[PDB]
């Protein structure tokens, strides 16, 4: 049920997750992005954190693994409380309200360059509500979308 | 001849033993390679009677038939040359060192979400070998599955296959009972029902997925009809506390190979289509509109915040958890099967008064009890 | 009488176990002061005594487990030492005292008493082993599974844990 789509977008996000081209994402690596979002967890924490979701893997979260996490596995608090989780990685103000400036914010977090006004498109495509802005709301409607 | 039989292979060792059907070791003295012969014993120590002497002759000389039409595939066994003598019946094939998956299962109980993946990967890509040249099996027991050293599936006896002409659906009864589709039972039930065509094989494997996952048959229970109704009628359930701590992703494609209409069951080619098997190819594009970006940096941070919060979510062993429910969490859960199977692992085999989920009591009594 | 009760008849009677139980009751009374059975202490000096894999400690540990005479409640016995063996790999400190592998097996009878009759166990159904004193039902069930022997067995493993070590560290999980 996930669409050719969705298991796309999980795969981007496995990118994301990699510098390396490894086909695999690190103990280390996963802390890379976790500090580039700004949550420093132990490089023991890690260790345990790839290990609650692979089991075997050494310590390397693989993509038909990541999906397995990514497919909707979520209670509706868990979810609602990750949903929210994300949407304050988002606000660095946590004013509330997603900065263009702020989308940029999170990608030159996790490396990657893209144009300024495709990220206004990107709020303004998905964005209605929040001129310049998306509400939670619009975050929550979007991501069950 | 058995002259041409020694004068290309010595047997060593005993490696297996059937019904009548004996697996032995043996070394190619041209090759010095690893080799495992069957040994089928035609007159079965004087109890098969003339017709099952002829029967089992005919039922081997098509074996060699489906084995010699599927050949060089990955993940089913080679037969390398066939002897036949008045008495025996000698099928040289590859030497697997380890032994069934069914031994496997019973040293793991439950057969982690990676493993299982790439095991039957082989499997549903031998299941459309065998569709594609329209060959069905009928016999798709873990028992009939072999595994080498590096674990790969090398699937054995094709003793109960049979080439459907093309548009035709096979009505004789053959396969243990657990493993057998909801229509293999109505056809032996009612005469209205044609046939059951190649989908059969698509219910079988779906069947292991519930057993290497949770170390016990969707359905089985002591008596044997009553597992037929189970299996027609098709109540099967990702029972707690075992089913809950695996992925969503796993539970779909379980129900699309044991929906009991086998028209609606889920063929081998989109079988591999399934989300689960999705195999991360590292030289894509991937275009997407802004939209697309957007939720891809959205879904790689709600990842990371989705790691860090489920694992802050599980709980540390305490003893107070213990006492109340060990079963209820993984760990102690696993545990116990784990030390179940090693004390009474030699009292699970092959039929249906030894399955694996005789190791498993996940009802209460009472309603064990009730009729 | 039953599927498992004669499945533990031919287990106990026949003193089948585990490959390496016999090496695994070794590691165990070093955690411990001894293993008692029906009031027949095997103690800790037996481990400096003989290896682990010395079949002299094998006779030792088989000897206590033949102090029970009806054969379904030694396997019952056999699988108690072992839902130690699994929970002193959890459990970082010692219980530095004697343990009755006999009657974790009777509360654990006591504990499967009780869940049956919650969910709906008639007096009849959870009959007493005339000898034993554990429930003819508890015998026939299976080992593992939610309502499994191993599973009240890997129960009251715990609670007789919990009088001789007031405070417990479980990790590794
Ligand atoms: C983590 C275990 C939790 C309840 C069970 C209690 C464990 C023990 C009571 C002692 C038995 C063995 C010891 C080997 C050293």
């Amino acid at each position: 049920q996930l669409t050719e789509e969705q298991i796309a977008e999980f795969k981007e996000a496995f990118s994301l997750f990699d510098k390396d081209g490894d086909g695999t994402i690190t103990t280390k690596e996963l802390g890379t992005v976790m500090r580039s979002l700004g949550q420093n967890p132990t490089e023991a924490e890690l260790q345990d954190m790839i290990n609650e979701v692979d089991a075997d893997g050494n310590g390397t979260i693989d993509f038909p693994e990541f999906l397995t996490m990514m497919a909707r596995k979520m209670k509706d608090t868990d979810s609602e409380e990750e949903i929210r989780e994300a949407f304050r990685v988002f606000d660095k103000d946590g004013n509330g309200y997603i900065s263009a400036a702020e989308l940029r914010h999170v990608m030159t977090n996790l490396g990657e360059k893209l144009t300024d006004e495709e990220v206004d498109e990107m709020i303004r495509e998905a964005d209605i509500d929040g001129d310049g802005q998306v509400n939670y709301e619009e975050f929550v409607q979007m991501m069950t979308a | 001849s058995a002259q041409d039989f020694y004068e290309n292979y010595e047997p060593k060792e005993i490696l297996g033993r059937g019904v009548s059907s004996v697996v032995r070791r043996c070394i190619h003295k041209p090759t010095s390679q690893e080799y495992a012969v069957k040994v089928i014993d035609v007159t079965g120590g004087g109890s098969f009677s003339p017709e099952e002497v002829r029967e089992l002759r005919e039922a081997t000389l098509k074996e060699v038939d489906i084995l010699r039409k599927v050949s060089g595939h990955p993940n089913i066994i080679q037969l390398k040359d066939t002897y036949e003598t008045n008495t025996f019946f000698f099928l040289v094939f590859d030497l697997m060192k380890r032994g069934e998956l069914f031994d496997y299962l019973t040293e793991k109980v439950t057969l982690s979400e990676k493993e299982t993946r790439k095991i039957m990967r082989a499997l549903l890509e031998v299941i459309c070998t065998l569709h594609k040249l329209n060959i069905v099996h009928r016999d798709l027991k873990p028992e009939n599955i072999l595994l080498d050293d590096n674990m790969n599936i090398k699937l054995t006896d094709f003793g109960f296959s049979c080439q459907l002409e093309p548009g035709e659906r096979l009505r004789e009864v053959c396969g243990t009972p657990s493993y057998l589709a909801p229509e293999i039972i109505e056809c032996s039930m009612n005469e209205d029902h044609p046939g059951y065509g190649k989908e059969v094989d698509m219910w079988s494997t779906g069947v292991i997925m519930y057993t290497l996952l949770a170390g016990s048959p969707p359905f089985w229970h002591r008596k044997q009809m009553l597992m037929l109704r189970m299996i027609m009628s098709g109540n099967y359930q990702f029972g707690s506390p075992e089913w809950d701590d695996y992925s969503d992703t796993v539970k779909d494609l379980v129900s699309r190979f044991l929906v009991v209409q086998p028209q609606n069951r889920y063929t081998a080619e989109e079988a591999l289509a399934h989300p689960f098997f999705q195999q991360y190819l590292v030289e894509e594009v991937r275009h997407f509109s802004p939209r697309g970006k957007f939720k891809v940096i959205a879904l790689t941070v709600l990842a990371s915040v989705r790691i860090y919060y489920q694992y802050r979510r599980v709980k540390p062993v305490t003893r107070e958890i213990v006492i109340r429910d060990p079963y209820a969490l993984r760990p102690l859960r696993r545990l116990i099967d784990a030390y179940a199977f090693r004390i009474y692992g030699h009292w699970v085999k092959k039929g249906q008064q030894q399955n694996r989920a005789a190791l498993f009591e996940n009802t209460p009594k009472a309603v064990l009890l009730s009729l | 009488q039953g599927q498992w009760q004669r499945r533990r008849r031919l287990d106990g009677a026949l003193n089948r176990v585990p490959v390496g139980f016999y090496q695994k009751v070794w590691k165990v009374l070093q955690k411990c002061h001894g293993l008692s059975v029906e009031g027949f202490v095997l103690p800790s000096s037996t481990t400096r005594e003989m290896t682990p894999g010395e079949i002299k400690f094998s006779v030792h540990v088989e000897s206590v487990l033949n102090r029970v005479p009806q054969p379904e409640y030694r396997q019952l016995l056999v699988e108690a030492i072992l839902v130690l063996t699994m929970l002193a790999d959890i459990e970082i400190h010692s219980i530095g005292s004697i343990i009755a592998v006999e009657k974790i097996v009777h509360i654990a009878n006591d504990l499967f008493l009780q869940e049956q009759k919650t969910l709906g166990a008639d007096d009849t159904m959870l009959a007493k082993d005339p000898a034993s004193g554990i429930c003819t039902l508890l015998y026939d069930s299976a080992p593992s599974g939610r309502f499994g022997t191993m599973t009240y067995l890997s129960k009251a493993a715990a609670t007789y844990v919990q009088e001789f070590l007031p405070h417990s560290i479980c990790a590794m999980q």
